[PDB]
Parts: C-alpha cells; structure tokens; sequence
C-alpha cells in the first residue's frame, strides 16, 4: 500500500508549482476545459549550493502524475509522491574508498529501498537493466540536436 | 537522362481558364451594359475599354469605375501569379533522373526500365 | 530593363542561400574535431554519457562535454536561451514542445538512436506484472494518444519583413515632399 | 494457429522472426524487449499537392493592408486638396490612382497639378516596388514543398460515412491478421466498412494501390516505411509517422519460462547501444525520398464584388 514514488523535475512531465495557501493545489483547466489533476509532492529549491536545505510540499503535476492516477484507477493500491534529492540520473561513480565505482542518484535511492518506484522516462539501457528488472516503454523517443 | 525542349504555355497547360476569364469578361460586358442602359458608337467604344483593360498597355463611369478597378486589379494578380508559377515551373523542374551513386536502393531491386549491364567478362565484372 | 533587373533580384535575395548553417550530420568528423565556437553540453550524469562511454569514438565529445556537465536540462534551455550553447543532445518530442513554446529552439531532421521511456521498475514483483499489464492497456487505447492530443501535438516568408522600414522611409519622403510643395507654393 | 500454435503448444522454441506485440499474444507468451519503433499506419494513394492557395490577399498582405490603405487615403486627401487648390478629381482621386498603380491603359486626365504629379510618381515608384516585392513573395512561397493532407485522424469526418462526401473512398485489411483485432478492439463499425472491402494480399493491395483500385491501407509503419522508400515515382507516401495510431512495436516472443531470455534481452540491448541495429537499419531501410490550379476563390470574391456593385447601384 505505501508506495514511496520518487521522481526528478522533468521539464515537460513534472511541473512543481507551490501551494496556494496551505498545502493545496490550484485547480487549473487544461484547453479543453478539463481540470488539471495535481498531487502533494515533497521538493526542494535547488541542490546544496542553491538552497542549503528548503524542502516543502509542494503540487507536482505534467504527465507521468495523471499516468500514476490511471493506475491507482486500474489497480488496486496508494502510493506516495516524492522528490529526488540530487539533480542526476545517478550513474556508477567512484566511491573514495579505493577507486570503487557504484551507484547513485535515483538508482542509488531505488536500491536503498528508500524509493519504491522510479516513474521517469529514463534511456534504457545495456547495464542499469542489468541490475534491476525495466518496464515496458510507453514511450518511443529518439535523440536529435536543437539549435537556433 | 537529355530530354529536348514549348513550356506548357497553353497546349499542355489545362485550358480552362482561358475560357473562364472570356466568359468573365462576357459577363463583365453584359452587367456594364446593363449599367448603360439602365444609366443614372458607346458599345463599341465600350467593348474596347473592356478589352483594353486587359491589353495592360474612358466613358463614364460613374459606378462602373469600381468594377473597372476590381477587374484590373485582379487581371494583374492574376497575370503576376501566372508569370511566378511560370518562371517556378522553369526553374525548379530537375527531377532525380539518375542512379545516384552505387548505393542505390532502387536498383537493389530492379525492373527491365532500369537497363543496366557491363563489359563482358571485365575486371569491374569481377 | 532595368527595373525588370531590380524585380527579379529582389526575387533572387530570398532564393534559398544558406539552407543550414550547421554540421547536423552526426557522423560529420567537424564535431570529432571542434573549435571554441562549437559549445555542445550534456547534463551531469546522464544515460547519454554511458551510451557514448560505450562506445570508441566518442572521446572528444566527452572530453568537451564532461568540461560542460550541466546539472539540470533547464540549465542547458537556458544557456541555449542566451545563446551560451550551440547544439545539444536531448530527446525529440520534448524539443517539439520546445519549439511549439519559441520558435527559435529549431531541432534537426536525423533521428537517431529511437529509444525506448518506460519505468523504473524492482525485480521479480507482484507489482511488475499487473503493472505491465496496465502499460499494454494503455498502449491498445488512446490514452496516450489523447495526452499528446493535450499539450504534445498541441502546438502554440511574407510580406511583413520588407515593409516596416519601406514604410518609415517612404512616409518620411512624403513628409519631406510636401514641405518641399510647401516651398514651392511659398516661392509662387 | 501459425507460431503461436507453435511456441505456446510447445512444438517450437521461440520466434526469431519479426512479430507484432498486442494484447493477448503478451498474455499467452512473453515478448522480448521493442528492439524497434514500428507502430501501425496507413498507406495511402496520393496528397495531390499543388502548390496553389486559394486566396491571395489574407495570407500574404494582412499587415501591410491596413498601412497601405491609409496611405492611398491620405494621397488621395492631398490630391484632392491640389485639385481644389487651382477636371473631375473632387472625389474619383481614388480610381485614377489606383488605377495608375497597375497601368492597364486607363486613360484618366493630363495632370497639370505638380504637387499631384510628383506624388504620383512618388507613390509609382512604391507601387513598382510593393509589386516586385509580392512577386518576390509569390516566389518564396513556391519556394517551400508543402502538400494539403486529406485524412488528419483515426477519428476523420470521411470515417463516419463515405455518402458525406462526392468521391467515395475504400480501405481494407487481410483477415486472419492482428491488425484486424486490433481494429475490432476500437471500432465495430470501422470493421463493418471493412468487411465490404476486404482483400487478398499485401504486394496485392499494392497493385492496386499501383492501379488506382485502392484509396487507404491500414498496416505497420516501418514496412509502409520501406515500401514507399522504394515507391516509383514517389506517390505512395504515407502521411505522418504514425502519430495518430497505437503506436507498437516488435518483439521476439519466448515460452514463459526461458533461461535463454534475459541473454536475448541484453543482447538486443547490446545491439541497439552500439549503433550496430543502426548498421542494419542502414542495410535494410531507405530514406532518399524526401519531400498547379486551385484557383476561383478569388472568383467568389469577384461574384461579391458584382453583389456588393449591385447593391450600390440602385441607388
Ligand atoms: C528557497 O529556500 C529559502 C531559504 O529557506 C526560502 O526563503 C525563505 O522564504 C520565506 C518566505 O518568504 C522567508 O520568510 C524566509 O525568511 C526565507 N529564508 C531565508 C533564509 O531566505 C524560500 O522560500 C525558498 N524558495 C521558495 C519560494 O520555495
Ligand atoms: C481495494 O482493497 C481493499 C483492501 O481492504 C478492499 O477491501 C477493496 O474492496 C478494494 N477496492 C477496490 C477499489 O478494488
Ligand atoms: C578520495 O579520492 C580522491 C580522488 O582525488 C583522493 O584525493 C583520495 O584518494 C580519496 N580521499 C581524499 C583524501 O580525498
Ligand atoms: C494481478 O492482478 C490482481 C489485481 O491487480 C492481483 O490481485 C493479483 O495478485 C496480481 N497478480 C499478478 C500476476 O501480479
């Protein structure tokens, strides 16, 4: 039932905005006159040298939120809505003791067991599944450049 | 891939809207003498106007300069759109007429259109 | 003549010199070998890094990239923004809303690498399979299809660059024309 | 029956060999991962796309309008104040200078007005320029390579009932195809307009395709893809990338139960990481195809202007 979902601020799909008031969500509209469906999420400003600690609920909403409401709607569970603490994807650097390379970032707190599940569209790749078990991709996207 | 040069003036060019702007004009003269009669040498003298608006190169008029000035106006765009798509037709008509290169997918499969054959027993052959 | 002269080369300006001023052929050596003005990034950390980590060509680029780790993609929207950044790597439809937001953000034409987005998972759970399962039903509906219909496929050469300055210079002609007129009468 | 009733009745292995990924045939085996991006799409026969438009005054001066009448009025003030200031320019200033814009041989009068005469060679000289420069409009206009779609959507206006619409169009599957599933887990009615227009073959919907006796086909993408790369003529293109669709893949399915599974897994992995399945989808895909009357619009138009000349001229 306790379902720790931890993710990071992906510009087109987490939108964190602050509360209102106290706590809640603004109930915006979408184009089509359908109602923006937030969630209390837990966040930060920025990393240490941004804020050295300013952590507060905020509304995180996008489009991995509403995924996340379809299935608590197909399945029968709850979850819990939470933030990354670093900026990163969290790949396998070194640790100082004695050139060992292991893990951080969303991996590093998924294999804590402090996360439960990572719902962010990440590159999959060769060694990360590897490790750990995927999804199927729901999304099908490429790579290009963007210039100007 | 030579081919010769009449640049689609009118035979290969579709011939409707010469028609179109005779029957226009037709109609032009029909309402401007429609106007004469019912006025708030003069019909030929008329009839010429009407052509030399046209040629691109006055009786009264007292509502009918507007009609004048519409039909002009449009005579030129349209002349102006026809010299543009004229010169577009001329200009971008280069097609891909070749194999381009040897990598060429197109020929990976081919048909008895693309003739294609060499040397018998060359060295390129082999 | 001359003036037909004039028409048509006012014609011939905008007949399509410069129709991309980039490298955008990824497999184009000019970014193996690049200069100061060639200001490519990626962000810190990133799955991009371990895919060109992979592979044996892709020294120079990570020697470029690792001294421009950037921690967030809105750091690199941001130096592309004021122009600090040159090309970047990143995924198409995000770029796409990108473009849609302002127009200046231009992506290219090669997709490569068309990679798959699903989601974080653990092993072997009770959670996975049913999970799976509710991915699939929402690939066999559109449900995903009507999301791009929100905000994805949701977007948000003319006569108007050639006539503001024709339009100041032409009415400060008139201007000076009818006080010279107003000389003219004055002089008679 | 087929594979299927192959690998699940467990007289053969695996399925090495390409295959769609849906519903049920993830439920009674397990696919492997989506080594490629293959939705599903529809061929289509021709866009038709001539590059005229059928208006000519909106999209092209819409701003400069406004400005370019204000202008004309104002010259027209100014010819009216000369006529007025030393035979027929009181109020009919507006014909003979738009009239002398064009040139059309419009005898108008011999202008002994000067301050008159130097504007309308002022303005002469700006109506050659605003007329080299919409040329040069004209021009960049044709410049682009546009074509006009027909179809934007699963759920088109041409769907609901072809009787709507003066050419009545045709699309069909082959049976005993997921596809056809897949169409029946969306749409009923969409199986009842097809079941009237079934056919054979997929190189035999191509002939007709070739022939003219067949408008739409609903198959995958990457194969249309392939198909059209290597189209005579280049007028079998589909329309779109398969944005409008579910948007599938292609997956090796094994026995629930393999050990052989996870290595085929990280191998296809391995092969997309390296731009090895890159070296294949060069060696077996094409890409060099890339991308004159429509007018009476303007007729409307110009049937408008005879309205609006008859209602001014009774009165
Ligand atoms: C970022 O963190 C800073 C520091 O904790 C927050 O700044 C505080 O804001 C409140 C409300 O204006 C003030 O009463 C405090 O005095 C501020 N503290 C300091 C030390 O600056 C800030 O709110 C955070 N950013 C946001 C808007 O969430
Ligand atoms: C969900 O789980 C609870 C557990 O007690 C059960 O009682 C309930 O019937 C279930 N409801 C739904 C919506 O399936
Ligand atoms: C940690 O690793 C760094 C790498 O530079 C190195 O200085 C040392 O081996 C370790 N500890 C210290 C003292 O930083
Ligand atoms: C899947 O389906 C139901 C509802 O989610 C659940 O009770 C069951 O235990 C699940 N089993 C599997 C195959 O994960």
């Amino acid at each position: 039932t306790r379902l720790k979902i931890v993710t990071i601020h992906q510009e087109p799909f987490v939108y964190v905005k602050p509360t209102m008031s106290d706590g809640t969500c603004k109930e915006e509209f979408t184009v089509n006159g359908d109602p923006v469906k937030k969630v209390i999420c837990t966040g930060p400003n920025d990393t240490s040298p941004g804020s050295p600690r300013h952590t507060v609920p905020q509304c995180c909403y996008g489009f991995c939120i509403d995924l996340l409401i379809k299935l608590a709607r197909t399945m029968n569970f709850t979850y819990e809505v939470h933030l990354v603490a670093d900026g990163k994807f969290g790949t396998q650097e070194r640790v100082n003791n004695s050139n060992k390379k292991e893990w951080n970032g969303m991996m590093g707190e998924l294999l804590s067991g402090q996360a439960d599940m990572i719902v962010a569209p990440l590159t999959i790749n060769n060694e990360r599944a590897q490790y750990i078990e995927f999804s199927k991709p729901f999304k099908y996207q490429g790579l290009t450049i963007l210039v100007k | 891939k030579e081919i010769p040069r009449l640049d689609s003036f009118m035979q290969p060019f579709q011939s409707t809207l010469w028609l179109l702007v005779g029957l226009s004009v037709h109609v032009v003269a029909v309402m401007l003498y429609l106007l004469d009669r019912f006025s708030p040498l003069t019909l030929s003298s008329a009839m010429w106007f009407s052509w030399g608006v046209l040629l691109n190169s006055a009786p009264r008029s007292f509502s009918a300069r507007i009609l004048g000035m519409v039909w002009a106006g449009f005579a030129m765009i349209i002349v102006a759109s026809y010299t543009a798509n004229l010169a577009a037709f001329l200009v971008l008509d280069r097609p891909e007429e070749r194999i381009t290169g040897i990598n060429d997918p197109r020929l990976r499969n081919p048909s008895d259109k693309f003739i294609y054959a060499t040397v018998k027993q060359s060295s390129v052959d082999i | 003549i001359i003036v037909a002269s004039y028409t048509a080369n006012l014609a011939a300006f905008l007949v399509l010199d410069r129709p991309e001023e980039r490298i955008t052929g990824i497999n184009d050596p000019r970014l193996r070998n690049p200069s100061d003005k060639f200001i490519y990034a990626t962000v810190k950390q990133s799955s991009v890094d371990i895919y060109f980590r992979r592979q044996v060509e892709l020294s120079t680029m990570y020697r470029h990239m690792e001294k421009h780790n950037y921690e967030s993609a809105a750091e690199a929207i941001q130096a592309v923004r004021d122009n600090k950044l040159h090309a970047f790597i990143w995924d198409s439809a995000v770029l796409e809303f990108e473009a849609s937001q302002k127009c200046d953000l231009v992506t290219t034409g090669e997709l490569f690498f068309r990679s798959g987005f699903g989601i974080g998972m653990r092993k072997d759970s009770p959670w996975k399979q049913n999970v799976s399962l509710s991915i699939l039903k929402s690939h066999e509906n559109g449900f995903m299809e009507d999301l791009d219909k929100t905000w994805v496929r949701y977007q948000e050469t003319l006569t108007f660059e050639n006539m503001a300055g024709v339009f100041m210079l032409v009415a400060g002609g008139i201007v000076a024309g009818i006080f010279l007129i107003f000389i003219e009468i004055a002089y008679k | 029956n087929g594979m299927i009733g192959e690998v699940v009745y467990q007289r053969a292995v695996m399925a090495v060999g390409s295959l769609t990924i849906n519903e049920e045939r993830s439920e009674v085996v397990d696919f492997s991962v989506p080594f490629v991006e293959t939705g599903i799409s529809v061929m289509v026969s021709r866009s038709n796309g001539t590059v005229s438009p059928s208006a000519f005054l909106e999209p092209f001066s819409a701003s400069v309008w406004v400005m370019m009448f204000v202008m004309l009025l104002i010259v027209s003030a100014i010819a009216v104040f000369v006529f007025e200031y030393f035979s027929f320019t009181i109020g009919k200033a507006i014909w003979l200078l738009w009239g002398l814009v064009f040139n059309n041989s419009v005898p108008v009068q011999n202008p002994k007005g000067t301050t008159s005469k130097i504007m309308v060679s002022v303005w002469a000289f700006f109506a050659v320029i605003f007329l080299a420069s919409y040329t040069a409009n004209l021009a960049a206009f044709m410049i682009q390579e546009e074509f006009v779609d027909q179809v934007t959507g699963l759920s088109d206006k041409k769907f609901q009932r072809p009787h709507d619409y003066s050419p009545p169009f045709r699309f069909g599957t082959v049976p005993a195809g997921s596809t056809e599933r897949n169409i029946r887990n969306n749409y009923p009615y969409m199986h009842q307009y097809m079941t009237r227009f079934n056919q054979r073959g997929v190189e035999d919907a191509l002939v007709s395709l070739k022939t003219g006796k067949l408008d739409a086909f609903i198959y995958d993408a990457a194969v249309l893809n392939y198909k059209a790369g290597r189209d005579e003529g280049c007028k079998l293109v589909t329309i779109g990338s398969g944005y409008i669709f579910a948007t599938t893949g292609y997956g090796i399915a094994l026995q629930k139960g393999s050990p052989w599974k996870r290595q085929i897994d990280l191998a296809l992995l391995q092969f997309v990481g390296d731009g090895e399945m890159e070296e294949l989808e060069t060696l077996w895909l094409t890409g060099i195809c890339h991308n004159i009357d429509n007018m009476a619009g303007v007729f409307y138009m110009l049937a408008a202007a005879m309205a609006l000349s008859l209602i001014t001229f009774i009165w």
